């Protein structure tokens, strides 16, 4: 989108993440491991749902109209009467195609947003312990086991700890 | 239905405070009262869709 993370750097989506709309893959001394975001994908179904609730929201009550069918030619009046009711379809036509072009627009680019938002909390979490790699992923310059990366994912990292180790690595 | 004759249906709305006045040499087809007016949500619709619980 607008900031190059979906369908961007980041390659492609997981079919395998069904508990999430973002989430961290990682491979460690340990094993592989996947777990989701709560709180970014919950940013997004949330601004996701505002619009919706926008959209969705009641209706308009209208009882008694003009006639908008006619069995015989009248002229004038019911030149008119077509005239007004065409005008009318003709302008809410519009509004919503237009609704739905910009809405749509600005889902995808929030989605993005989130995405790249959580890239860069995480970058800013890991200080100098760690590079990107360009592809979406981080390469992690010291040793980093489950609990390690579980402390990133929940925003309790303490890049201090590792840093000489990594530091270290790095150069 | 069997007549080459005709009748043409008029209105008149009376307000409070109004007089209805009727003058006739003939022909007049006369009303027999008034029906109420209301103000609301009421209106009529053409459609052939069966009616449904
Ligand atoms: C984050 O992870 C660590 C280690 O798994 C855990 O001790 C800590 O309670 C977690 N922090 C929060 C706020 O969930």
């Amino acid at each position: 989108g607008i900031f190059g993370a979906i369908a961007g750097f980041i390659e492609n989506g997981w079919e395998g993440m069904i508990d999430g709309w973002y989430g961290f893959r990682h491979q460690n001394s340990e094993g592989t491991g996947q777990a989701a975001d709560l709180k970014s994908t919950q940013a997004a179904i949330d601004q996701i749902n505002g619009k919706l609730n926008r959209v969705i929201e009641k209706t308009n009550e209208k009882f008694h109209q003009i006639e908008k069918e006619f069995s015989e030619v009248e002229g004038r009046i019911q030149d008119l009467e077509k005239y007004v009711e065409d005008t009318k379809i003709d302008l809410w036509s519009y509004n919503a195609e237009l609704l739905v072009a910009l809405e749509n627009q600005h889902t995808i680019d929030l989605t993005d947003s989130e995405m790249n938002k959580l890239f860069e909390k995480t970058r800013r979490q890991l200080r100098e312990n760690a590079e990107d790699m360009g592809n979406g992923c981080f390469k992690i310059y010291h040793k980093c086991d489950n609990a390690c990366i579980g402390s990133i994912r929940n925003g309790t990292y303490d890049h201090d700890v590792y840093r000489d180790e990594a530091l270290n690595n790095r150069f | 239905r069997g007549l080459s004759s005709r009748i043409s249906i008029y209105w008149t709305i009376v307000k409070p405070g109004d007089i209805l006045v009727i003058n006739s040499n003939g022909n007049l087809i006369a009303p027999r009262g008034y029906f109420k007016m209301r103000t609301g949500k009421s209106s009529i619709m053409r459609s052939d869709a069966p009616i449904g619980t």
